[PDB]
């Protein structure tokens, strides 16, 4: 929970922003692949970078995420953007950014935008991800007679 | 984007409970 606004303009981000976070994608061993900037707001995680696509990830699609001493990791199941699939990047903030995970993927923001027309609406049947189910009762043995 | 093979991470809170 936090609140403050003001009509002041800016110039460029900060390796400190209270919503974005400059960040490098990494490998297997720690190295520095790519520089991108992560965005943090109650509609879904997002990856800003050069003349390349952009890169987005729904907080459903988030089963997971982690943090530890200057890195940050997320995973993630086949139906989004990038696939199944786990991404980490070092971040001088990276507690800052689990910190503010929690606070976003608490709140749900459950139609907080209105959003324009998707998938989501009344049509033809198709393969499309089930909710839970619940765990199976035990049964029960019986006696025996003379 | 690199894939990783496993996570990296051994503290995490597990959010969304759903596919």
């Amino acid at each position: 929970g936090s609140s403050g606004s003001s009509g002041l303009n800016r110039d460029s981000v900060p390796d400190n922003h209270p919503t974005k976070f400059k960040v490098t994608n990494v490998d297997d061993e720690g190295v520095e692949l790519g520089s991108g900037v992560m965005e943090l707001t109650q509609s879904e995680l997002v990856l800003h970078l050069h003349r390349r696509e952009a890169v987005r990830w729904p907080y459903l699609c988030l089963r997971r995420y982690g943090y530890d001493s200057n890195l940050f990791s997320f995973e993630s199941g086949r139906r989004c953007q990038t696939g199944q699939g786990i991404f980490a990047f070092k971040c001088s903030r990276a507690e800052e950014i689990f910190n503010l995970l929690q606070d976003l993927m608490q709140c749900n923001s459950i139609n907080v935008m209105e959003e324009p027309v998707i998938i989501t609406r009344n049509s033809h049947p198709a393969e499309l991800d089930l909710p839970r189910a619940p765990q199976p009762p035990n049964a029960l043995g019986y006696t025996v007679s003379s | 984007l690199f894939r990783l093979r496993h996570f990296p991470c051994g503290n995490v809170n597990y959010g969304y409970q759903q596919q």
